[PDB]
């Protein structure tokens, strides 16, 4: 813009997850991209370059961190597809604020689940807060602005 | 007849191979590969002559 807007203040909501605040704040996003997968060819005859298709749309997984919560909704929905393949996708919202609190831009992730549950090793020499990681998978975005 | 350096070799030729690889615009070839395999030819003349065969 002609200033451009930080990036350290934003909003992570769930759809289908019964709702608690504690479960909206984290420590950091990322995965928010996409790309195009091609194809090459060379035609007898043409010597400047080589030509190039599109074939598929790909996305990254998207993975958020935050500090140990031990009552987490998210989580206990993680476990269901963890310990017992019961797989039931959400849809997601990604919010970028602005600094009335109100949303300068989001992204629209659709019909995601979890595939990765993690947390950061323990040491008894060094002082630091406990770590929790969530992976999940998704199949495309959408953004409003 | 074929000979390169201490090389001799007399006979025919059995298979070829020709595949063509780059082309000007126009369609005019300027590199091309080929694989080429031949075969030995003696004369009956001679081989007697080099079996000399010899109680006879």
């Amino acid at each position: 813009t002609y200033y451009p807007p930080s990036s350290f203040h934003f909003l992570v909501e769930f759809t289908g997850i019964d709702a608690k605040n504690n479960d909206h704040e984290f420590q950091s996003v990322s995965g928010l991209s996409v790309d195009i997968d091609t194809e090459e060819f060379a035609e007898g005859g043409e010597n400047r370059f080589k030509h190039k298709f599109p074939v598929k749309t790909k996305y990254p997984n998207l993975v958020l961190k935050r500090g140990v919560l031990v009552d987490s909704k998210v989580i206990s929905w993680c476990r269901d597809a963890i310990e017992d393949f019961e797989f039931k996708p959400i849809d997601l919202t990604v919010k970028l604020l602005n600094e009335e609190h109100q949303p300068l831009m989001t992204w629209n992730v659709v019909h995601a689940y979890p595939v990765k549950w993690s947390v950061e090793d323990f040491n008894a020499q060094e002082s630091k807060m406990a770590i929790e990681s969530v992976e999940l998978s998704y199949n495309y975005f959408k953004t409003i602005v | 007849m074929i000979t390169w350096g201490s090389l001799l070799f007399k006979g025919y030729l059995k298979e070829m191979d020709i595949e063509y690889k780059l082309f000007r615009p126009d369609g005019t070839p300027i590199r091309a590969m080929a694989t080429t395999k031949i075969g030995e030819f003696v004369e009956e003349e001679l081989r007697t002559a080099q079996e000399n065969n010899q109680p006879d």
